[PDB]
């Protein structure tokens, strides 16, 4: 029988974006990562004099967007394991 | 991702572990009841998301057709050797890869659902491979997952 094996966890994240909130969150946060990465790079490497307050501002918005993306990624992993819990429970009828 | 007919009758029995009222559909309230009986605490949104990734027709509940279809995409299993080793490591106070037999008896007779002292005797007899009063839990876990 299956013994101590359990359902294998999913590879990439082609799932649970049926949640409209998660996909809205991903795309707003990803766009803001793109936005603040650009603005930080421009304000440190494409200007003659670095305006340090500008850089700090966009560093705050950058870390905010990166961590929003992280929190979506962790929520997707939690949702997948919650679903794998039910799959694993259903699979106990195969014995 | 193609189900044997054997397994179809199997998952119908599984469906009743979930359809707490024989409704023919699984709702979020039943899914929450089941999830909580397995020691988990999903939020209302997490339950709706679980249903929503399976609900083909979009009526907010899971029928046996959508239940049975979603099993077909997750039949692949993998071994749990490393996860079980990590559960043992929880009790490896010195992080030296050993748990004493006395300590394993203390854990198994006091934490979780527990075992009887007789049950623990058989477990330690298997677990203490070298008869030295110490459990090399990676080796013991490897023996049980063989
Ligand atoms: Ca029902
Ligand atoms: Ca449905």
């Amino acid at each position: 029988g299956r013994k101590l094996e359990l359902t294998k966890a999913e590879k990439h994240f082609h799932n649970f974006m049926m949640d409209t909130q998660l996909t809205k969150r991903v795309k707003n946060a990803a766009a803001n990562v793109l936005r603040e990465t650009w603005l930080i790079y421009k304000n440190t490497k494409l200007v003659k004099k670095i305006d340090h307050a500008k850089v700090r501002k966009h560093q705050r918005k950058f870390l905010q967007a990166i961590h929003q993306l992280r929190s979506v990624k962790m929520e997707q992993r939690k949702l997948n394991d919650q679903a794998n819990t039910l799959v694993d429970l259903a699979k106990t009828q195969l014995e | 991702a193609a189900l044997t007919e054997e397994q179809i009758a199997e998952f119908k029995e599984a469906f009743s572990l979930f359809d707490k009222d024989g409704d023919g559909t699984i709702t979020t309230k039943e899914l929450g009841t089941v999830m909580r009986s397995l020691g988990q605490n999903p939020t209302e949104a997490e339950l709706q998301d679980m249903i929503n990734e399976v609900d083909a027709d979009g009526n907010g509940t899971i029928d046996f057709p959508e239940f049975l279809t979603m099993m077909a995409r997750k039949m692949k299993d993998t071994d749990s050797e490393e996860e079980i080793r990590e559960a043992f490591r929880v009790f490896d106070k010195d992080g030296n890869g050993y748990i004493s037999a006395a300590e394993l008896r203390h854990v198994m007779t006091n934490l979780g659902e527990k075992l009887t002292d007789e049950e623990v005797d058989e477990m330690i007899r298997e677990a203490d491979i070298d008869g030295d009063g110490q459990v090399n839990y990676e080796e013991f876990v490897q023996m049980m997952t063989a």
